[PDB]
DNA sequence: GGCCCTACGGCTGAAAGCCGTAGGGCCCTACGGCTGAAAGCCGTAG
């Protein structure tokens, strides 16, 4: 049944599939949690297996093979790939794994395989997860209908733009740097407050809060433009540059210690390309390249230099000619409503605030419903307390379970899931303490039911239930800013 | 590895 | 008539049939699916050549490194016609060439690169509609059982999870019997005919996708994007 | 810095991983017939779920839980035992029902981890029947967190019925598979015949196990080795294809079996590299003309100056298209190697059987004492009902009430908790005549447990009816056959 | 002194060299596992410490003819590392490390592995043992991870039975749930812990291989490695035995 | 035994490769017993 097809067709359609698979379905985040599918699918089936900080480090081929075989249907190459970059921690600036065992360096240094190492997530991933199972995010199902997966993470900090997230997609690519969270919170406190804000007042207070990207590497940033560039239109270009010390030998020479370096510079990449430029003879001042750096000081690249020249001038050189200076290009790419976009700074707290919000409304509902439930049920059994013998009367002449059921509906006014409720009932239960613990029950699901009801019906009690739980957040989880912003 | 038991005894 | 192997590709699984007319090469997204076919394929007919992943995107590679890639060596020895001016098509040793891509999106992606290594490089074969495409299935939907070739197609099957929905990945989920009658048994298949319309129009369509203008890429995707489901 | 002599390190090292080896990875434990490898596959397995009522899992989580908790090696070599056990090539008894391309009969590969999916079949689940009743020891895993089977409870001989094959240190085993309906009729010997002797048994097994019988069918040619190798430990085997003789004018020869083992691409080569070396003459040319649809065909098309008998037997001769399995009976029996005869290996089944039902009925009777002991107290509860309900609404806490409750009666505080515990459903009228009759039952179940523990008659009887339970279900005919030479 | 690979090598490519010119205070790791091997190269004194790292199992010398053994990549690359030679043509003058430490998994595999190691050197390089230049590293089998304090590492059941018993006594506190962290080889272990457990000069627990009598030895060798599988089955018969009580 | 080839975008700075998700690979060794005269087959392990 051969059925002819023309190639321009076949060309359009096959391609634009691949892309638009690749663009909302692989290399991009999405606003909300910051999360590509495959780092929601991984963490989502370590929550789901138990693989929690309380409990202890799970060899990893056991979260790559749930991930594969619940959620992601790729190779087990890069899930493990993408599961390890997510443990490091000058990739991640608030790393998401716990991973136990070689999991690499900054340098070309590989990490260990997937049956050497243990893995489970951090408490910062477990705030990603909150209260997930209290219907605040959309599930879908899976593959094959056999389960159910998150399609946005409760994300309670602002993942996105505090681990930033790079991928190249087709057509388009997104690269978004970092940032400190103590900062993050100061903008979204804004951002909450100042609910009403049009976006270029709101674009400002963040832009002031927010004083630029905090990278894991720690290491310089050099300058303003860049940022603020980022910042307004999505697209700038952040000069950044390593540290470095000078030294004086004992015998007057002097050197010169790399201890930082920019985002993403593999060391031993830059170490080779020092050496491939003296050797190539365009790089003068140099003289010797040795390489100090151990696990017990950290990055240590000693450079001594000949006494015929000039600390600062060799320092300009590497700046120049290396990558000690190189530029994070930043273009600030992400998925709203399914849709690529290029976000400014007040778009990317306004569009995970409006997250948050979504998802206090949703815990709220999901909790008040329940406690409706719950009350439901203790005020049909405190209608037997008061009533009680003639209940057990009933019960003890009843021939079957159902006969005493249908009695106790039309005994009291209650429905089948009171009386149910009330045959289920152990007699240890009948004891003084416990039938008050019954009463008292109720009258604490009626304060708690008031209490969310008043909730759902204020938004200025949603703004401040978000506030204060990430300010909780920052303080548990909050650190120092690593990279030194200058002029 | 010490020669014991085998049927009967098992073997040891 | 032509010799079957018993110089050839390494890794090609030939057919022990020496009539071109009735021959066909199906060709493979690597090992693992390669032996589901060589193990379900009619060995007298079919020849099977696995590639390894992606192949190299012809159009955005000097054409010196794309005839080192060992893979697309694999396919111009294995098809023997020889390329561009020295092109034969008199030397073609089957008269089916079969693209059979793993049903994923990812396969849709390595048809396209296929496509482009063979319009590129021996165009004639697609003018003489010796190049088509298969069909193996994504899914079986259990319940009179069913078969769906994308995400979208499943829940329109489902509308209208015990061995019920079973997602085809690579052909190498797949055992012998059920490739064998989805997409090569000659008498039920469903293969898929490439055909030459405009040529000019074909050719401004491959630069603009394939090379190197990402700038005329981008705009192309989200000017045609949201219009693609309508296009018949 | 201490010093250590070469000598010394030496020895203790190898010895170290010989012994190893020899108890914990080349080698099959005589009662369930399974490496360590295997036995972990196949628990992690029914630990998981991957059981035949569910759907296939993807063949990686298999592969995940089986290193994670138990197999403390290489994901690689997990995968590839894994596989092994779901090619029928390879198995007589498939122990592993495999969705996806597990290899074939030849040099085709399997489909890498990531591709396949793989659960458990009947057989395995009977491999693993009432392991949760304590019918085997258990021991810690490799960092204590969990715990696994030493032993599975194997109800059937698969040792026997899927041979085993594995090269260790300073030994190597070679046990052919066997039909498992002739294994049975032997067991139910060795049962019905418990206390005769070895010189008898050895005369009856081998008398209902006429020999191996292969997956790959072929046929086995002389009735000798065989017998060697039951009465010895040891013995050489030979196995024999089928030709299959067809009269365009040309005379072919079509091989549909195979001796078990024998690659089917390596076999097509070596006849192809002796016609190449040209001392097979009488040959016109191979074809491979095999498919999933007519099985295995090799069509041999030979010259019409060449006769058929001839040819077949210089095959016979230069190729594996007869070849010869060479027997080495050897397991592991309490912890330490030993080749034995069929009557050893038959016996040793058979007291692993009895072991595992006289500790189910050891679990059975505990738990029905238990739950007896229970209801006990419940119906001293119910003739006393107006006084324990009054209780204990008059007291205070619930400690309180279950003291005034041992009081009241001559109860246990597990019987006081299984009272309080107890639902207000239980007190409609036929809920407590529901716990009367359930105590006569249970006193009744500890009854029949208590006399089958009296009488290994009564075992004996267990092992033969539930075997043969599962016989019936899923033993097959016999495929090699035999003949003599 | 002798020049190490750095950009110019002339030097086996798995080899990670040290920065040290002197093989007088050089140290060359033969390590199991690329895994284990990639985190020693990250644990190391760059200076001193130089790493091979072996796939799993070596060619067995003893079994194979002379010729498949130099084609084969592993043993021609612990060869060049050591800058000596072999049999006859052997110069301890061009050693390259003056410490030549085995360090393979806690394992039965790595005792193996440690086994074709010490094949090889006997047969091909017997002076580097006369002369106590061959090591043998002790990896740790237990972190003990005490909450408030520096982890301690144990490498017996004896030892660890015993740290845990006296630092609960001490008042220090542990999880029973991820608290004790059990090795199963080198590559579970990060760069520090192989550091601070097996390549530290201060806390190291290392082994000189010695050698009593070459000819004993050269029968030992024999039987073990060879091609007589009889006297091996009638050696481990004789032997396994009595493992339990050799040190009593 | 992690190390290899692909796509994909954007930087560099001018011809490649780096970066992070995806498609797909490569095959050394020990061990015992074979057949056949060396050797590699087979099944669990690094
Ligand atoms: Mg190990
Ligand atoms: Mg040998």
């Amino acid at each position: 049944r051969i059925e002819p097809v023309d190639i321009e067709q076949e060309m359009q359609r096959s391609y634009i599939d691949y892309a638009m698979s690749v663009i909302v379905g692989r290399a991009l985040p999405e606003v909300r949690d910051g999360l590509k599918p495959v780092h929601r699918r991984v963490l989502y089936a370590m929550f789901d297996s138990g693989f929690r900080p309380d409990r202890s480090h799970a060899k990893s081929a056991r979260s790559v093979a749930e991930t594969m075989g619940n959620y992601h249907p790729h190779g087990d190459a890069s899930i493990y790939d993408s599961l390890v970059r997510m443990a490091q921690p000058w990739s991640l600036r608030y790393p998401l794994v716990d991973g136990q065992g070689n999991f690499g360096s900054p340098g070309n240094d590989p990490p260990a395989a997937m049956r050497f190492t243990e893995a489970r997530l951090t408490p910062l991933a477990m705030e990603m997860l909150r209260e997930i199972d209290e219907e605040t995010v959309d599930f879908i199902p899976n593959y094959d209908g056999r389960v159910q997966e998150p399609t946005v993470l409760p994300s309670r900090f602002p993942n996105l733009l505090a681990n930033g997230s790079g991928g190249i997609a087709v057509g388009m690519a997104t690269n978004i740097p970092p940032h400190n969270l103590r900062e993050l919170a100061d903008a979204v406190f804004w951002a909450l407050e100042n609910h009403d804000a049009d976006e270029e007042e709101t674009l400002a207070a963040v832009m002031g809060r927010v004083k630029g990207p905090d990278f894991p590497t720690a290491g310089l940033i050099v300058g303003s433009q860049g940022t603020a560039d980022a910042y307004k239109t999505g697209r700038g270009s952040i000069r950044m540059r390593g540290v470095v010390e000078v030294e004086e030998d004992s015998r007057g020479r002097t050197s010169l210690v790399i201890t930082e370096l920019p985002y993403q510079v593999n060391h031993d990449n830059f170490i080779t390309s020092i050496a491939e430029q003296v050797r190539d003879g365009k790089l003068a001042g140099i003289s010797n390249i040795e390489d100090q750096s151990s696990d017990r000081v950290g990055l240590r690249i000693v450079i001594e230099i000949k006494r015929d020249a000039v600390a600062k001038v060799v320092i300009n050189n590497l700046y120049k000619h290396t990558q000690l200076q190189t530029s994070f290009g930043a273009n600030m790419l992400a998925i709203v409503d399914g849709v690529p976009r290029t976000l400014r700074l007040d778009q990317l707290i306004r569009y995970y605030v409006d997250h948050q919000l979504d998802v206090i409304v949703r815990r709220t509902t999901y909790r008040l419903r329940k406690a409706n439930e719950r009350a439901h049920i203790l005020r049909g059994l405190v209608k037997a307390l008061d009533a009680l013998d003639e209940v057990i009367a009933l019960i003890r002449a009843s021939e079957t379970v159902d006969i005493a059921r249908a009695g106790l509906i039309e005994l009291l006014d209650i429905d089948e899931i009171q009386a149910q409720a009330i045959l289920d009932m152990q007699l240890r239960r009948l004891a003084a303490l416990e039938r008050q613990r019954i009463i008292d029950d109720l009258a604490k699901i009626e304060a708690e039911i008031a209490d969310l009801e008043d909730i759902l019906a204020k938004p200025e009690r949603q703004r401040g239930i978000v506030r204060d739980e990430l300010a909780e957040i920052v303080d548990r989880h909050g650190d120092d800013r690593r990279t030194r912003i200058i002029a | 590895w010490t020669x014991t038991h085998x049927x009967f005894g098992x073997s040891x | 008539e032509l010799v079957r192997r018993k110089g050839l590709p390494g890794k090609l699984a030939d057919c022990r049939s020496t009539d071109p007319r009735k021959s066909e090469l199906y060709v493979v997204e690597g090992d693992s699916a390669g032996g589901s076919a060589k193990s379900g394929r009619d060995s007298m007919f079919q020849a099977i050549l696995p590639l390894r992943g992606k192949i190299i995107n012809v159009e955005k590679a000097r054409i010196d490194r794309v005839l080192k890639n060992t893979e697309v060596q694999a396919i111009i020895t294995a098809l023997g016609t020889g390329i561009h001016d020295e092109f034969d098509i008199g030397k073609l040793r089957y008269h089916k060439i079969v693209l059979m891509a793993d049903a994923d999106v990812d396969g849709q992606h390595i048809s396209t690169l296929l496509l482009t290594l063979l319009f590129r490089f021996m165009r004639p074969l697609i003018e003489n509609g010796h190049v088509f495409l298969a069909q193996p299935p994504l899914y079986k939907l259990k319940w009179d059982p069913e078969f769906a070739y994308s995400d979208r197609e499943r829940d329109g099957l489902l509308e209208a999870k015990e061995d019920g929905i079973q997602r085809y990945k690579g052909l190498g989920e797949m055992d012998a019997k059920e490739l064998w009658e989805t997409t090569m048994d000659p008498s039920v298949r469903v293969l898929r005919q490439v055909t030459l319309d405009d040529a000019a129009a074909a050719d401004e369509l491959f630069s603009i996708l394939m090379g190197e203008d990402v700038d005329a890429r981008r705009s192309f995707i989200t000017r045609n994007a949201k219009d693609v489901r309508f296009l018949d």
